[PDB]
């Protein structure tokens, strides 16, 4: 039977019977993390004799 | 005559550099469309509001 009015938006729809709720809870979560990491070691010697 | 000489030149150039860079963020939203949700939520760098 059902027939009871379920809309999302506009449109409308027919609940199966098995279900209790289906229902446009909405959300979102993001997420960004971003790591850059630099070294450099430099090292010149000289040696002279005469 | 005589003569005699010692000549010596010793020389060191170190170097280093570092950096560390970091960035982090995370928008949340409850409520509205999910495409208007995931335009929003996507963090643009260059304008984190």
């Amino acid at each position: 039977g059902g027939c009871s009015p379920h809309y999302i938006l506009n449109t409308r729809f027919r609940k199966p019977y098995n279900v209790e709720s289906y229902t446009p809870q909405t959300q979102g979560k993001y997420e960004f993390i971003l790591k850059e990491y630099e070294s450099y070691s430099d090292f010149e010697r000289n040696v002279t004799e005469k | 005559s005589s003569h005699g000489c010692k000549e010596l030149e010793n020389a060191l150039k170190a170097a280093s550099g570092t950096q560390n860079n970091v960035l982090r963020g995370e928008p949340f939203i409850r409520g509205g469309g999910a495409g208007f949700i995931s335009g929003l939520s996507y963090l643009e760098l260059d304008n984190p509001a």
